């Protein structure tokens, strides 16, 4: 039990009826352990199933930055045959202030082949170990297929300086978190933070 | 002198904007360029904004009248959790945000419960650092009433709650309880309001008290000069890399490395340290500067 | 009839009479003052006072009725003793307050100017200048009128013995200055009218800034292109480039120049303080006469430079030697000596660099060495403007072109790629090109911007080896020739404009 203040956004919401937070957007939570990073700040991502996994980690007693990518929609540019609808990307201040915490915490969607290349371009420039909550079952193998530094199974060439430490499935978009991910989430992060 | 207004438009031409506003003499305290548009929170003399609208309406933009962007506000949470975090306590933030305001959620350890609740000394003065301070409580009047001891800071103070009045010795606004689900009723929208009423009246009454014996130089531009001259301010990682207070700023950058460096910053023809109160911050070991009157 | 002139008074009626004296190069405007105004308005929300303890500064917050009340029976207030300075704070009169004094009681702050009937009796109601912040205390719809801050020990050490004497307030005052803009000379004056004819700039600061301050006044006139309440702004020069940085104060009738941006190269007079600027490059200063720049918004000001330019580029050599020598710097000389040798290149070309160093080395050139040229301005707007800029012709009276590649009859010129920009298709052959023609290849071709000219006529191909949609025609050689043909490459050839 200790005080634990946020730095808060410098930019208004989305709106009158909207969402909270802003794309491109960062929250220092001074003391700098774990940092969640939503890929928009819509309601697809934002207080659903991103908000609630602040929320438990605070609970926990860790200190939580929050982060909303400026492009954290679409396939990256790497992609087979390039990107479709929209281009992923990370920006490199965004680089910085993810690389200052101990731990990352990301949400993914439900496409695997979107999932696996969204994470590779994520870990070019993360270098800190991250988990990957995502709604559909993927297996901690098919990153490292495309060379994804990952704890199990590592690849011969890594592409990535960045280790994908754990994988959560079932974490729905837009929808309420159950408290059982949550407290996976926690154990988790405890027992690869300290 | 400086009105600080918020400027809503597209990044087309953006540049030549920026450009009549330092011709002008003005400051761009604020930036964010979301996809296509950009806000931009400017600080201008206040015989140049017939121009500037003029010029905002040449590029088709918005010029919305923030009255609290020049102040920072710690909204005081009981604590972090799911209970006041995510819903009320983001509303607040994001209502005093929509206002040019630059909040800081501030989650006591200890401040959840009846006769239970405490706070700390580190906790009083991190909040008495800001301009001013709003709580946000819960929804019984006993519980409030036997919670006073919180509310005891030399800070202005608005205290929001569940039951519409209280019988607290401080400014009160009711309606405004813990809740589960986004502010977005008449009711909720009315009482979120009625608080931002109160805390702009407190702060302009302040700014009086502030306007009755002038700091030597203004916050705003204060903070342009040490931009000009500090040249580790643009690889701040913060939200908002200085803080324009209403009389002084806060720099976020380590004060044990760079509080020689920062007080030895020439203005006009006077040091920085014999005319504002450089000293560490218990944000996160920031520099927080307080700005001298002309009396002294 | 007597009126003051500048500082030396005249009489003349007509404009033209004392403006006969004032220098004045004719197509600028006249700048009358008139007078002052000297409006005294007070609204005082903060209210001062005389009491007989000294003086503390009252300021009226919440409007409530109270401040309606006080707004002139504070006048009723005036020399009112300390009534009682209790547990109940400070309070003064007590005279009559009609306010409805609601037993409603209210919380008040430290030091709150409050007008609380005391007793509930409106003509007892008493000006509790309150000390402590006073909770359910007293009646009234609202006591609170305002806030005590200034002179807050004045009211504690107030004794019952002290009154309020002369309640003051803040005595606001403004100015207003009677300004007219003028451009007549044929009026009647009245008596004791102030006249403005030119203002006189002081120059120091970097060399290139400095000297594109200069050819901007060189003719003693600076356009009035933009106008603010801050500057005034000339945009005569405003796609010519300068890589030098002084970022000082752009004080009162500062002279600065942009140096980055949409606008650099615009040259701005600063009618208010501000602050320094990155952006800004300060030239100099505008020592007197400020007020014909602060009461013009447009048009022409006659200004006067301080240091003389010394570039002697399209002058004859006993011309450099007179000018130079009546300024006191040593001279030599380089190339073509003869007392009507035209000046090609002078080092250092600053006028700056020649004041701080006291000396300057002059070249000639021979008389048949010179290539005169015609530029097209009216028939390709943005190509002339662009060979003037790449060759100098902007700013000094003698061009440079380089030559960059060369092949029998075929000579090319050098390109700036920065000034190649707009390079639209602008004058495009129509028929065959004749010899001795200047041309400039569009944005169409890879080598855009690249200029040359041929001695020859050929029907497919322009003076730079592209076809005519390529070639956009910006001037002509008229007089001076056969010397494109004995140029290697690499050597410079100077040009000079002939209309």
């Amino acid at each position: 039990r200790k005080e634990q203040i946020v730095d808060c956004r410098a930019v208004m919401g989305l709106g009158e009826g909207g969402g909270l937070a802003q794309r491109g957007t960062f929250a220092e939570g001074l003391r700098n352990d774990v940092v969640v990073v939503a890929m928009s700040p819509g309601r697809r991502h934002i207080t659903k199933p991103v908000c609630e996994i602040t929320y438990g980690i605070r609970e926990a007693g860790i200190q939580t930055s929050v982060l909303v990518l400026d492009a954290g929609g679409g396939i990256p540019s790497d992609a087979p045959q390039g990107s479709l609808g929209s281009t992923f990307g990370l920006k490199p201040e965004e680089a910085k202030q993810v690389n200052r915490h101990k731990l990352c915490v990301i949400h993914f969607g439900n496409v695997k082949s979107h999932i696996i290349y969204k994470a590779r371009l994520f870990l070019k420039y993360v270098d800190i170990p991250t988990i990957i909550v995502c709604q559909t079952p993927v297996d901690m193998e098919d990153f490292a297929a495309i060379g994804i530094k990952t704890k199990n199974v590592m690849p011969l060439e890594s592409k990535t300086e960045g280790k994908i430490v754990e994988i959560i499935t079932g974490v729905i978009r837009g929808e309420s978190a159950p408290q059982k991910k949550i407290d996976e989430i926690i154990e988790s992060i405890k027992k690869h933070l300290g | 002198m400086y009105q600080i207004i918020r400027y809503e438009g597209g990044v087309y031409k953006n540049n030549i904007l920026k450009e009549w506003i330092e011709d002008v003499g003005g400051f761009i305290i604020q930036e964010h360029v979301m996809q296509l548009d950009v806000y931009m929170t400017i600080a201008i003399p206040q015989n140049e904004i017939e121009n500037f609208k003029e010029e905002a309406k040449k590029y088709k933009g918005k010029i919305v009248e923030t009255p609290l962007a020049g102040i920072e506000i710690a909204i005081v949470s009981p604590s972090l959790s799911r209970h006041h975090l995510p819903h009320i306590a983001c509303d607040v933030s994001e209502y005093v945000r929509k206002f040019g305001a630059k909040p800081n959620m501030i989650g006591l350890a200890h401040g959840a419960g009846k006769n239970i609740s405490e706070i700390r000394e580190k906790e009083k003065r991190l909040i008495q650092e800001h301009d001013i301070a709003i709580y946000v409580m819960g929804n019984f009047e006993s519980c409030i009433l036997d919670k006073t001891h919180l509310f005891k800071v030399d800070i202005p103070l608005v205290v929001t709650g569940g039951p519409e009045t209280l019988d607290i010795p401080y400014t009160y606004v009711g309606n405004l309880g813990r809740r589960a689900q986004r502010l977005r009723k008449g009711e909720e929208i009315r009482a979120l309001r009625q608080m931002i009423d109160e805390v702009t009246k407190k702060i302009n009454d302040k700014r009086m008290e502030l306007s009755y014996d002038p700091p030597i130089i203004p916050p705003v531009v204060l903070k342009d000069e040490i931009e000009k001259r500090i040249d580790e301010v643009r690889g701040i990682l913060a939200p908002m890399p200085i803080v324009t207070q209403l009389d002084g700023l806060r720099i976020k950058m380590d004060y044990d490395r760079n509080h020689e460096e920062i007080e030895n910053v020439k203005i006009g023809k006077y040091l920085l340290k014999d005319i504002a109160y450089v000293t560490r911050s218990e944000m996160k070991n920031y520099i927080l500067i307080k700005l001298k009157s002309t009396s002294e | 009839m007597n009126v003051l002139v500048n500082n030396n008074p005249k009489s003349g009626k007509t404009l033209e009479d004392v403006i006969k004296d004032e220098y004045y190069i004719p197509g600028s405007n006249i700048v009358i003052i008139k007078g002052t105004a000297t409006v005294i308005k007070e609204e005082t929300k903060k209210y001062l006072i005389k009491t007989t303890k000294g003086s503390f500064v009252v300021g009226i917050t919440e409007e409530n009725e109270t401040v309606d009340f006080w707004n002139k029976n504070y006048k009723s207030f005036e020399d009112k003793s300390l009534i009682w300075k209790s547990i109940s704070d400070v309070s003064f009169g007590s005279i009559e307050i009609p306010l409805p004094v609601s037993s409603v009681k209210q919380n008040f702050k430290k030091w709150d100017v409050v007008l609380s009937v005391s007793g509930l009796d409106t003509s007892e109601g008493n000006l509790i200048f309150v000390q402590r912040d006073v909770l359910e205390l007293y009646g009234l719809e609202n006591p609170k009128i305002g806030i005590l801050i200034g002179g807050k020990r004045v009211l504690k050490t107030l004794t019952a013995d002290d009154r309020i004497i002369s309640i003051e307030q803040m005595r606001e005052s403004k100015e207003n200055i009677d300004y007219e803009i003028t451009t007549n000379l044929n009026k009647e004056i009245q008596d004791t009218w102030k006249i403005y004819t030119y203002c006189k700039a002081e120059f120091d600061g970097p060399p290139q800034s400095t000297e594109h301050a200069l050819a901007i006044l060189e003719n003693g006139t600076l356009e009035i292109s933009e106008n603010t309440n801050t500057y005034v702004a000339d945009c005569r020069l405003q796609t010519l480039f300068i890589d030098e940085e002084n970022p000082e104060d752009r004080d009162r009738g500062t002279i600065t120049v942009r140096n980055i941006g949409n606008g650099v190269g615009k040259v701005y007079i600063y009618q208010e303080s501000r602050a320094s600027s990155l952006s800004h490059t300060v030239v100099g200063k505008v020592t007197d006469g400020i007020e014909i720049v602060d009461f013009s918004n447009s048009g022409h000001i006659t200004v006067k430079t301080n240091p003389e330019r010394l570039s002697v580029i399209g002058k004859t050599q006993k011309d450099a030697k007179i000018l130079f020598e009546k300024h006191g710097i040593t001279l030599k000389m380089e190339g073509n000596i003869d007392e009507d040798a035209i000046i090609v290149e002078q080092v250092p070309e600053y006028t700056m660099d020649i004041l701080k160093s006291k000396e300057v080395t002059t070249k000639g050139i021979e008389p048949e060495k010179l290539l005169y040229v015609e530029i097209y301005d009216k028939d390709a707007p943005t190509t002339s403007w662009y060979f003037r800029k790449v060759t100098g012709l902007t700013t000094k009276r003698i061009g440079t072109l380089k030559i960059y590649f060369k092949h029998d009859d075929i000579s090319m010129f050098e390109r700036d790629w920065d000034y190649s920009k707009g390079l639209l298709p602008e004058n495009t052959p129509e028929k065959s090109i004749d010899s001795g023609i200047i041309a400039v290849t569009n944005m169409v071709k890879k080598y855009k911007g690249y200029i040359g000219v041929r001695t020859s006529s050929n029907d497919k191909y322009g003076p730079t080896g592209e076809t005519f949609e390529g070639t956009n025609i910006v001037g002509k050689v008229v007089k001076n020739s056969e010397i494109l043909k004995s140029v290697k490459q690499g050597e410079n050839i100077y040009i000079l404009e002939v209309n």
